């Protein structure tokens, strides 16, 4: 199937005269752009009436921790592995309690592509990419986050992240 | 929602129906919580459904000549709209 | 036409590398070894040229390991002791070929294990 | 100190950079809120740690408390029962 | 008599069963000079025949295309005029020889 | 979980590489099917342009768009570059692979002439490999910096370069410098040792 | 010569008497899936994971504890060895505590790998 | 062995090119040290020409500097137009790199690295 | 004669050109393209990373069509490992590859009219592309390079609201169309800057390997979605609007024909969605479900080393071409065993196109040009890559 798109009397003549000449067709285009001052704008009031986003937005990561308090990172190495950025160091110990958790974490927020591919990798749910978008500095430091601006950034969000997970977890 | 008269200004300006297709979503859009899913998940031997393995390495290969395939059937002009 | 020369076709000026990562440096032709901790043998099949281990340092802001030997991540892979040195010898680079070394064959019984 | 040292000897010059600013460091050490936990009691042999979770905790392992000597600790929780 | 060919360069050719007699014909002798035996004449012989065949056989153009199973005719013929340039330049080539040169060994072993 | 196939193209190809390998027996090595149900002519590299000329122009093998042009280096293979053509035929609704091995040192014929099309994609293979066509109107950099050096894409040169740009202040200009990276890219050796049954 | 010929899918290679039938898929390059079987180490026959069948015979054999005889043709891809190993990875990981990302023989475990591919 | 010729036969013979490029070239550094209002001196220039042109001087295989010549070519053809500003061409100069020693005392100095 | 660098900066095209230019008096001699100013070098990353994370390479590559560049991937990794995706993701593949047709479609047509002049048709249809944004981020998670059609399905399933906004959005999107429509194609200033310029004749076209609307618009009738069928176009019904008098704007009409078009296609797609799992569910290619990989030890080991390892696709080569917005996209991806690729030459349709600027615009003035790149929809990331 193809369809084609661009294939006298005096009526028809006069008629093309009376459209070229008192032109009577770029009206039809004036009086279009008059049907939109009269409209309603899109326009949001920005900073009091953010945008519509979904659980599913993917941006400032953030290190979740178990309800008791203990992180839930357990330094697999299943996250660097797989972040094709190339943007995560997590040089780990065993944490003097026996137990295993990470000395080392990173991410440089100039190399991360909000992929979540670390956020569906992770079997435990310990990083995640929260949905802060507003987290704009001033300079390059700021954006190479430490385990420490994760962990407390995850014990920012906890509110408002497990409510999207709790809000997506069937359909992943 | 809009003054008729200022609506009935945009419907005549632009010449078509404008209340029924508005580019802003008021009721139109569907609310948010939808309620949660559940989403839909003997002989399941994999060596029975192995795609992976399943493909071969390539074949390596009075007569009368042959085109590729069969030359393509030539279309036909659209039954709705055959010129737009 | 076919014109006859004598070189080791030594296109070190034509690859377009930078003397010094074409001159103080040695390529190590070896098949790589087996990993003690599994017991596969698919990675110890194929020959490989990596190259010599240059300064691998600490990046002093976030203690990243940082590097300046561009040829530092090359693992070329060849089917061959042949057609590595000839990669090699191509590109101008030293060689240290290291012969393969396959398991000799062990006898193994199981009754063995059951004389006296 | 971060709950990993990492606290920069006086003498360091790494310490400019947290001059007209400072250090994020959490407060919230995991060493001691898992510490800050009761020994969950059991009464079988063997005992299951999802992450007090299906699908949202952590992967399912059984740990045994067999031995009151030890109370078993789920190796991604560091949750540990006592028999 | 069509009005246009749909693609834009090819121009309404009127007199199709002839160009094509022409071009075809010319194609059936240009073959001639190639060896007896080569697949070239062997084969491009067997289709310019059966297309001079029914360039012969129907005499009405929408019919004539859908025979020769092409686009429209001003196309079969631009067909027709190319096989030429290929017959001519085939004759030169002379693709019938023995391989030039066999692969040096393993030019073609993907899993290496 | 196992592809929806058609054998009558697999039979129909075939039968066409009978035909390509019998009308040109003077430049064509190989010519398979693959199981994928595509068509590979593997031909001399003297043959590029006799035999992409036969596909252009022949009327039961019209071959006329190039879908791209590209190069595989397989550093091993004597002749490491294995330029491979892949054309389509609107006429019979199916697309041929013409591949052909290159050196470094030795050139290989420009289609230029058979497709316009392949202007552009010779430039880039000899900007990125380093392969030369010969008697091509305007090779020259298609993608690389206006004085780049060394080919790129070849198996043989480091991913990050040897060269990076800064602006100096003391010269006012955007000076190169030999590449420190700050991270080493952690090269992964992901690869499992125990090999799948075919 | 007392070597005895015996066929690898039916590359046919020719051994020496008391060589496993596991030994004898190596020399033609074939890997029997094994575990409990170390070259240096008694072989013991715990696991049964290396399973195969020779031809047209009843029941499958342990590459690891059965000489290969003459004119055996050891079928290491047929649609029973892979049922022989398909059901074995069954239960070996049935018992396995699901602590992968704990187990630092994360990627060096030849028992994820035998099980993700076979 | 035998090697299809790239575009020259003998060494002798391809030479002929590599003269005729570095004529194009010195003839052309005067040009370009104006257009692209470059600073360094056309003496100064033409030295670093005769140097690359030198620093391949080594090469035997014909196929090579049939070659080289080529690439040598496209970057004239580049510098002659301006597809090239002066940041490219001023690359040729290391201007901030500072030189790496070479004496074994001046590096055993300096770097673990050879 | 003279050499203006039309600028790479400049705000028209796409901001990533040189296009050095012979000034013959008013009108261009000659235009020699300087593409080569965004070549990140997509194709050599690629070749260190594996399969699943390379991905997102794709949908970076010409960042107005998002999911048809994954598309194409998804389907080269699906033929290399023989394995075929659930039927529910097919749809869901040709329901957002056609919702991607039209964002490409209003991107190609509205910036080129700002381009030419006309500013409001790009502000009224951009915000009917923030609402299929939504879309996007309603499903993947993202605006934009979402990373959501692949290897073996889609990511994940639909939200339980989304193919109902997708409805409303169809529903009233056909009025957007062609009150842009109204505006630009009977004006006496387009069609006089738009007809008859860049003419490119049937043949040439195929010589040239224009392969798109470049293609279509000279008459040749060519899709790759009813030639060529992937996923389910096969059970979908649409026309292919091909033109006559090959022109800017009879390539036009025929973009804002492919919306309409679309409309229909996304139509069938949101009526017939089949009830089923959206990946393949043979853990060796597609991810293990969140539950099954933290309750059964198969899964999680599956999980580890798809995760850590990759797919480890069987060795082979294959060149499989979608119909991209732009154009035929096609990845040539070669493979050895491993999990990583050797090889993906990502054949851009742009990189033919942008090659017949200097034969389509012949004996044209430099304002033509503007309209002549408009007309190609180049984006430089296809190109450059
Ligand atoms: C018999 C009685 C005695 C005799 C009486 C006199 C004899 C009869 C006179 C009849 C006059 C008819 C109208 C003639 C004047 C109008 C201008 C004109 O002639 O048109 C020229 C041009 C036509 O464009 P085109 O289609 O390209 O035609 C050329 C084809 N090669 O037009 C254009 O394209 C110009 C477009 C420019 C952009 C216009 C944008 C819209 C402008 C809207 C303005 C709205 C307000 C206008 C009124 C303002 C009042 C102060
Ligand atoms: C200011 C901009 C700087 C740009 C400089 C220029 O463009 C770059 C360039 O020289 S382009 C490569 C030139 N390289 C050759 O042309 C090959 C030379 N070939 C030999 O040198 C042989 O070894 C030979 C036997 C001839 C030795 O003989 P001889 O010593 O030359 O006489
Ligand atoms: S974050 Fe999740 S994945 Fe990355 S290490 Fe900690 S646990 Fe393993
Ligand atoms: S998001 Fe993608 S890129 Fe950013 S960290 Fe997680 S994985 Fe690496
Ligand atoms: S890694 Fe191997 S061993 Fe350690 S748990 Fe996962 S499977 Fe069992
Ligand atoms: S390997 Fe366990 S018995 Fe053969
Ligand atoms: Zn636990």
């Amino acid at each position: 199937t193809y369809k084609y798109v661009n294939k006298v009397d005096m009526k028809s003549a006069t008629d093309n005269a009376a459209r070229i000449l008192m032109w009577t067709e770029l009206i039809r285009g004036l009086g279009m752009t008059l049907s939109y001052l009269f409209r309603e704008p899109a326009t949001i009031n920005y900073p009091f009436e953010k945008g519509p986003l979904s659980p599913r937005f993917r941006g400032e990561h953030a290190l979740r921790r178990y309800p008791s308090g203990e992180e839930r990172c357990i330094a697999c190495k299943l996250c660097e592995a797989i972040c094709p950025a190339q943007a995560i160091t997590i040089e780990a110990e065993p944490r003097a309690d026996g137990s295993r958790r990470t000395t080392r974490y990173d991410i440089d927020m100039t190399k991360c592509i909000y992929c979540g591919f670390c956020q569906e990798a992770c079997p435990v749910d310990a990083i995640v990419e929260g949905p802060n978008f507003e987290f704009s500095t001033e300079t390059h430091e700021e954006l190479l986050y430490n385990k420490e601006k994760l962990l407390n950034n995850g014990d920012k969000w906890e509110a408002e992240i497990a409510a999207n997970i709790q809000a997506d977890y069937l359909y992943r | 929602s809009a003054t008729r008269v200022i609506q009935k200004l945009r419907n005549w300006a632009s010449g078509q129906d404008l209340q029924a297709k508005l580019q802003l979503r008021y009721q139109e859009i569907a609310k948010r919580t939808q309620p949660p899913p559940k989403l839909p998940v003997s002989n399941n031997y994999y060596c029975t459904r192995d795609g992976r393995r399943e493909v071969v390495p390539p074949s390596i290969i009075e007569k009368k000549a042959v085109t590729p395939a069969p030359p393509m059937k030539r279309w036909e002009l659209s039954k709705d709209q055959p010129y737009l | 036409q076919l014109i006859t020369v004598d070189e080791k076709l030594d296109i070190t000026t034509l690859t377009g590398v930078p003397e010094e990562h074409i001159k103080t440096r040695k390529v190590r032709i070896f098949v790589p070894a087996r990993n003690n901790m599994q017991s596969g043998v698919n990675n110890t099949k194929k020959w490989k040229m990596e190259f010599d281990t240059r300064e691998r340092w600490e990046n002093p802001l976030m203690g990243w390991a940082s590097t300046a030997d561009p040829l530092s991540n090359m693992v070329l892979t060849f089917s061959a002791k042949e057609d590595a040195i000839a990669f090699a010898e191509k590109n101008g680079w030293s060689y240290d070929v290291e012969e393969k070394k396959v398991p000799k064959p062990k006898s193994k019984s199981y009754g063995a294990n059951f004389s006296w | 100190i971060t709950h990993t040292g990492q606290v920069y000897d006086e003498k360091d010059y790494r310490r400019v950079r947290f001059v007209d600013r400072q250090k994020e460091v959490n407060e919230n050490f995991a060493i001691d809120l898992i510490a800050q936990q009761p020994v969950n009691e059991v009464e079988h042999r063997i005992i299951a740690c999802d992450g007090g979770g299906g699908a949202l905790g952590h992967p399912k392992v059984y740990i045994n408390l067999d031995k009151e000597t030890k109370t078993g600790t789920c190796g991604y929780c560091g949750l540990q029962f006592k028999q | 008599l069509k009005k246009t060919t749909g693609l834009v360069g090819l121009a309404v050719c009127d007199t199709p069963h002839e160009r094509l007699t022409i071009l075809y014909t010319k194609t059936l002798d240009i073959l001639k000079h190639f060896p007896k035996h080569a697949a070239y004449r062997k084969y491009t012989e067997q289709i310019t025949n059966e297309k001079l065949d029914m360039v012969k056989a129907e005499p009405d153009v929408k019919k004539l295309e859908a025979l020769l199973q092409g686009g429209e005719v001003e196309e079969v013929i631009l067909q027709a005029e190319k096989e030429l340039s290929l017959a001519r330049k085939m004759l030169k080539w002379k693709p019938w020889e023995p391989l030039v040169e066999e692969p040096p060994a393993n030019q073609w072993k993907w899993p290496i | 979980t196992v592809r929806p196939r058609s054998d009558v193209t697999h039979k129909q190809l075939s039968a066409f590489g009978e035909y390509v390998a019998e009308i040109l027996p003077k430049y064509v090595q190989q010519v398979q099917v693959s199981c994928l149900d595509e068509l590979e002519i593997c031909i001399h590299p003297d043959g590029v342009i006799p035999t992409l000329t036969f596909l252009r122009d022949h009327t039961n093998a019209q071959f006329k768009s190039l879908a791209d042009l590209t190069a595989v280096d397989v550093p091993t293979r004597q002749n490491r570059f294995e330029i491979v053509y892949n054309l389509l035929s609107l006429r019979f609704n199916s697309r041929i692979r013409v591949k052909t091995y290159a050196d470094e040192l030795t050139p290989i014929d420009s289609i230029v002439s058979v497709h316009i099309a392949a202007n552009w994609y010779e430039r880039e293979v000899w900007d990125m490999f380093g392969v030369f066509f010969f008697n091509h109107p305007d090779l020259r950099r298609i993608l690389t910096d206006y004085g780049f050096e060394g080919h790129p894409f070849r198996k043989d040169f480091p991913l990050t370069g040897y060269v990076e740009l800064r602006y100096d202040d003391e010269v006012k200009r955007v000076v190169a410098e030999p590449v420190e990276l700050a991270q080493e890219f952690r090269k992964f050796d992901l690869n499992s040792p125990w090999e799948a049954f075919p | 010569s007392n070597l005895i010929e015996v066929f690898v899918d039916g590359q046919s290679v020719m051994v020496e008497p008391g060589t496993t039938v596991l030994q004898a898929c190596e020399k033609v390059g074939m890997q029997i899936p094994r575990f409990c079987y170390h070259e240096r180490l008694s072989v013991a026959g715990n696991c049964r994971m290396c399973l195969v069948e020779i031809e047209k015979a009843p029941k499958v054999v342990a590459a690891c504890a059965m000489p290969v005889m003459k004119g055996w043709n050891i079928l290491t891809n047929s649609e029973k060895s892979k049922k022989a190993r398909e059901g074995v990875m069954e239960f070996l990981l049935a018992n396995h505590p699901l602590d992968c990302p704990i187990c630092d023989q994360g990627g060096e475990c030849d028992l994820q790998d035998q099980s993700m591919m076979f | 062995t035998s090697v299809k010729p790239i575009f020259s036969r003998d060494l002798n013979e391809a030479k002929r090119r590599v003269r005729e490029l570095y004529r194009a070239w010195y003839r052309e550094v005067p040009n370009t040290v104006h257009l692209m209002q470059l600073d360094i001196t056309v003496k100064q220039g033409r030295d670093k020409v005769r140097e690359m042109f030198m620093k391949n001087a080594h090469v035997t295989d014909p196929r090579v500097v049939d070659l080289l010549v080529i690439k040598g070519k496209m970057e004239l053809q580049e510098t002659i137009k301006v597809w090239k500003q002066r940041t490219h061409v001023m690359r040729f100069f290391h201007e901030t790199e500072t030189p790496r020693p070479k004496d074994f005392l001046s590096k055993f100095y300096m770097g673990h690295d050879p | 004669n003279m050499t203006l660098n039309f600028g790479p900066q400049h705000p028209a095209a796409h901001g990533v050109l040189r296009l050095v230019l012979e000034l013959s008096g008013e009108m261009v001699r000659k235009c020699d393209p300087h593409i080569g100013l965004l070549h990140r070098g997509t194709e050599k990353l690629i070749e260190y990373k594996t399969y699943l994370q390379a991905l997102p390479y794709f949908d970076r590559l010409d960042y107005v069509s998002m999911m048809c560049n994954e598309q194409a991937y998804s389907i080269a990794v699906e033929k290399l490992l023989n394995i075929q995706p659930p039927p529910r993701a097919q749809w869901i593949r040709v329901l957002f590859g056609e919702i991607t047709r039209i964002l490409n479609h209003i991107m190609a047509v509205t910036t080129h009219a700002l381009d030419i002049g006309a500013m409001t048709p790009f502000f009224w249809m951009f915000e009917e592309r923030e609402k299929m944004f939504e879309f996007y981020e309603r499903v993947s998670g993202a605006r934009m390079h979402a990373a959501y059609i692949r290897p073996g399905g889609v990511h994940q399933d639909l939200p339980l609201g989304l193919l109902d906004d997708i409805y409303e959005f169809s529903k009233n999107f056909s009025l957007r169309i062609d009150e842009v429509e109204e505006m630009l194609t009977n004006n006496r200033i387009w069609r006089n800057r738009t007809v008859d310029i860049g003419v490119v004749t049937a043949e040439d076209a195929l010589n040239y390997g224009f392969s798109g609307v470049m293609l279509r618009g000279s008459g040749i009738q060519w899709d790759l979605r009813k030639t060529q069928p992937y996923d389910v176009y096969d059970q979908v019904e649409f026309d292919v609007p091909i033109g006559s008098r090959g022109d800017c704007y009879d390539r036009y009409l025929c973009r804002v024909e492919e919306m309409r078009q679309s409309l229909r296609i996304i139509e069938q797609c949101l009526n017939k969605m089949p009830p089923g799992e959206i990946k393949v569910d043979d853990a060796k290619v597609s991810p293990p479900k969140r539950a099954e990989m933290k309750t059964s030890m198969e899964s999680l080991i599956h999980h580890f080393k798809l995760y850590t390892e990759g797919y480890q696709v069987p060795p082979g080569a294959t060149y499989t071409a979608i119909e991209a917005p732009k154009g035929e996209f096609g990845v040539y991806l070669v493979s050895d065993g491993s999990s990583r690729p050797y090889r993906c030459k990502i054949k851009a349709p742009g990189f033919a196109h942008l090659a017949g600027l200097d034969k389509m615009s012949k004996g044209h003035m430099l304002a033509d040009v503007v309209a002549i790149i408009g007309t190609q929809d180049i984006v430089f990331g296809e190109i450059d890559r």
